[PDB]
């Protein structure tokens, strides 16, 4: 609300949001795999909805 | 039969499972193509419009 | 050795040159 | 020509075209890097225009 704005036209580009870690972080591999697990189990679609 | 495809070939999940794709060289999306809306012939009783 | 490229006749990505019958290989497109 | 068609509405989705190679092809890395080089130097926009 107040529902007074609107998205017009197509997207100007295509990209994605990612979980970021410091270059060389130890967490990089587990968090990349977790995002793919949450993607594959439908969690990301449920959370956007 | 071929070593590489250089074409407007869309990166899709089902294709990426069996072949490799470079990052995108072109961004795009499905769209609608219509025959233009030419001017209509004036109908009888168009003097009331 | 020579890389075989598969592509599609889809304008304007790949098209037959007006004089393709007079040209050879990659120069036809 | 004959300029009788028209694109209507925004795009239904967002995606990209990629250079494809057989799974595990030796050319995969050099061609991915070349596409990024041609992207970053503006070659892909010049060619679309």
């Amino acid at each position: 609300k107040p529902c007074d704005t609107m998205k017009v036209g197509g997207n100007l580009d295509s990209k994605g949001y990612g979980i970021a870690t410091p270059k060389g972080s130890s967490l990089r591999t587990p968090v990349n795999l977790a995002v793919l697990k949450l993607s594959e189990q439908g969690v990301l679609d449920k959370l956007k909805n | 039969k071929a070593d590489i495809a250089i074409a407007p070939l869309t990166i899709t999940l089902v294709r990426e499972e069996v072949i490799d794709f470079s990052k995108p060289f072109m961004s795009l999306g499905i769209s609608i193509m219509i025959k233009k809306p030419q001017k209509s012939k004036p109908g009888v009783f168009s003097f009331l419009d | 050795k020579t890389v075989v490229v598969t592509t599609i006749l889809e304008s304007p990505y790949v098209m037959m040159k007006k004089n393709h019958e007079m040209l050879e290989g990659n120069e036809r497109y």
